[PDB]
């Protein structure tokens, strides 16, 4: 009664489609719904959090103090921190943020670093850390970076110090495939001053980094996420 | 964006190769190859094969699924030539709580309300088991045996079981060889998940058991230098 | 008239024979040969084949597809005969920035996201995948390389890649020969074009870099004889 | 539940048919639609642009001296220009609107034929350029050509000359197989006078032609376009 014709692409299987499928179990009540904590909708809401970084992750053992940047007196207009902004890779790539980017493809979105010290109440420091976007080349020294747009919220009566992270969009999005392009975003801190430890300290303070994405984060096509070449097939 | 890409439902519902078998069909006894791999086949379903070694859905803690298995079956003896004539296939979705076959010509192929599907070799078959939890999700990730009790088995936590999915051959005929490869493809839907879980730091070392292998590599990597990057 | 004959997307958007090829399934190893057309095979879809040898897109410098990809695979091995029994092909759209196979059993035609479809050999399979570019239209045409820095390659610009064509075979068992010619024909929908550009004197010497081609004859036509015509 | 029949052409394989398709990536934000400028609807607005003719190609290796028709001193009632109006073939096949009447098949409509000189500001000259419609035998002199219908639109105070060439239907529409067939217009020029070169001029001087459609035109069926027997298959 129904006249019908063909479609090529018949008998096809494609593995993606969203398709209603007849139930194994037409008439079966299962155990019902109920209310538990942390309802989640989106992975948006899984990387607001700010983890933390392992920026001293030089040694070769991971330990805890792989996360501890190392704070020395009597040093000024040198080197505290510096790290290419490429998540996926590096120094983030063991964040929550990293494997979450890694699980995508092409991202955009502005971040949340945020950073935190730990040292005694009686002691204080200057901090210049600084940012420089996508495609420049990241500063030498103290005075380069303060040319650059430089923070100081300095260590004597602030601890946490946050810094958001503005996108630039490059060529549309981010490249994401593994090579070691220095346009990615370089960010990087200097003693100001040098920091004055209190009376027989004697020792090292530390600093605590985080970083997290803004809600203006984007992710947009999801791949494979292989990361060690991955087949198993132990079943028990 | 209320686009669904990133949110949880487009985030499992991908379907995944999950237990690739080999079975067959000879005889009631005949050459002395019946039990392993032949003749029959049963899983005992687990997404702890392949959803890329446990790791998305170990990334939460309590998820409730709806279940797609679309049971891709196909012949590896010679196709195009023959060993295709007729070769019915019988898959059975056998729930928790209910007997699992260990032979070929056994009783509960036939039995009363196991759902069973036949297909045609080469072509597919498209389920939807809805949730059969114990809980009123799924405890990927548990804290505790079974009982103080008796307690059965171990933290492995077999108690919520999602199913046991059994497959074998309808023929006859020992004079010949056959040879059928069967592929279940899980999907997932309407994916409810809860209470997000940080990440594991190696490939894992076994099912059920939240166990870190040891003799580690380092999986986080060293500065390329020192802390001056560039 | 308002009718879609002398338009940009019925000019476009004609079906045509992009990448014709020629595989197998054999064994794990067998006999030497495995590499080059044999057991699977990858393209990196560019339309830089043979529409026409690249003449009516690159009339226009900007364009904006949405592609139907329609594979027609066939056993030209006599299918007439065998050479046919449940021979599955599989296709897959890898997507660009993603890892592309380089051997028939190999981790990513099985991986997470991969668009892959099973057809039986003779029988076609539609898609539709969508723009998938870096720049918001096609850039077909393009001055400039990928950096002053470390710089992708060269002036190809494969940055605005379209995606990656696979094909394979799910089969097994050396004894036999068999042979699976695919060709697939590209349909482009809902294609908006920018910025006509003058056409080409020679056919192409290259792909990406517009270069014209040495040696050349003469692409116009000499008078028979004068100015004075008839 | 849906009774249904079978048809024939089943498992049919139009490559030509417009059939709504499954989606590979079924859920994926592309990269947005911006404007940028110049887009274009049809093939009319791009054969609405007078290009140029080569009509002096008379030449062996191909030069910038192709599109120069040369003008003299004392000659008249002589030949200038000579064509057939057959676009596809001969002098109008490598123009815009050559490739693109290559392009489809049976055509029609008006054209706009242009004309410009380049030569000195205090030069004159009078030069008859007449058409004759697709089915009459071109005019042999000035004589002729000035029984026809006569343009002059002379040199010393004017440059640009445009014609528009009216279409005439013959058998519904025109031929488009190669033959060599002589009733496809022809459009020619002469000297009415002879040119008045400046004093000391000592050279030539050239005129340039533009040839393109009018919104009259029409373009039917399309072809394959073969154009060199076309076959290759480099892919890299």
């Amino acid at each position: 009664g129904l006249p019908t014709t063909t479609l090529p692409g018949s008998g096809q299987f494609l593995t993606t489609d969203d398709r209603q499928s007849p139930s194994a179990l037409p008439n079966y009540e299962p155990t019902p719904r109920i209310h538990i904590p942390g309802k989640v909708h989106n992975l948006l809401e899984i990387i607001q959090v700010d983890t933390l970084i392992p920026m001293n992750n030089t040694h070769t053992k991971d330990e805890v103090n792989s996360y501890l940047i190392p704070l020395n007196a009597n040093r000024q207009n040198e080197q505290v921190f510096g790290t290419n902004l490429f998540i996926g890779d590096g120094v983030f790539k063991t964040t929550l943020l990293g494997e979450i980017v890694q699980y995508y493809t092409h991202w955009s979105g502005s971040l949340r670093f945020s950073l935190m010290y730990t040292g005694p109440a009686l002691s204080s420091a200057k901090l210049i850390l600084a940012y420089t976007p996508p495609g420049a080349r990241g500063p030498q020294d103290r005075r380069e970076a303060m040319l650059g747009t430089h923070v100081v919220w300095d260590i004597g009566l602030q601890s946490t110090i946050v810094m958001t992270i503005p996108w630039t969009s490059g060529v549309q999005f981010r490249y994401t495939d593994p090579d070691t392009y220095t346009s990615a975003g370089f960010l990087s801190c200097w003693y100001q001053t040098s920091l004055i430890l209190p009376p027989e300290t004697t020792g090292q303070v530390y600093l605590l980094s985080f970083i997290s994405a803004c809600p203006d984060f984007k992710l947009r096509l999801m791949k494979d996420t292989q990361t060690i070449s991955q087949t198993v097939a132990l079943t028990e | 964006f209320n686009g669904s890409e990133t949110d949880v439902e487009c985030f499992l519902g991908r379907a995944a190769c999950v237990h690739v078998t080999e079975i067959q069909n000879k005889d009631a006894t005949g050459i002395d190859n019946h039990r392993e791999a032949k003749l029959f086949n049963d899983w005992k379903i687990n997404l702890s094969s392949l959803v890329q070694l446990r790791k998305k859905l170990e990334l939460f803690t309590y998820v409730r699924f709806d279940s797609e298995y679309t049971i891709l079956a196909t012949a590896s003896q010679p196709d195009s030539a023959n060993y295709s004539s007729n070769l019915v296939v019988q898959a059975m979705y056998v729930p928790p709580g209910a007997p699992n076959p260990k032979e070929w010509d056994d009783y509960t192929w036939q039995s009363a309300s196991n759902p069973s599907v036949f297909f045609k070799v080469g072509d597919t078959s498209r389920f939807s088991v809805p949730y059969v939890g114990l809980a009123s999700a799924y405890n990927c990730f548990y804290d505790g045996y079974s009982h103080d009790d008796a307690e059965t088995q171990y933290g492995i936590t077999v108690l919520n079981h999602m199913g046991s999915m059994a497959f074998r051959i309808v023929n006859e005929h020992d004079e010949h060889k056959t040879l059928v490869k069967i592929r279940v493809y899980h999907r997932a839907k309407h994916v409810e998940a809860w209470i997000p879980r940080a990440p594991r730091a190696l490939p894992y070392t076994s099912i059920g058991r939240t166990n870190y292998p040891k003799n580690t590599e380092p999986v986080i990597k060293k500065r390329k230098g020192d802390i001056k990057s560039y």
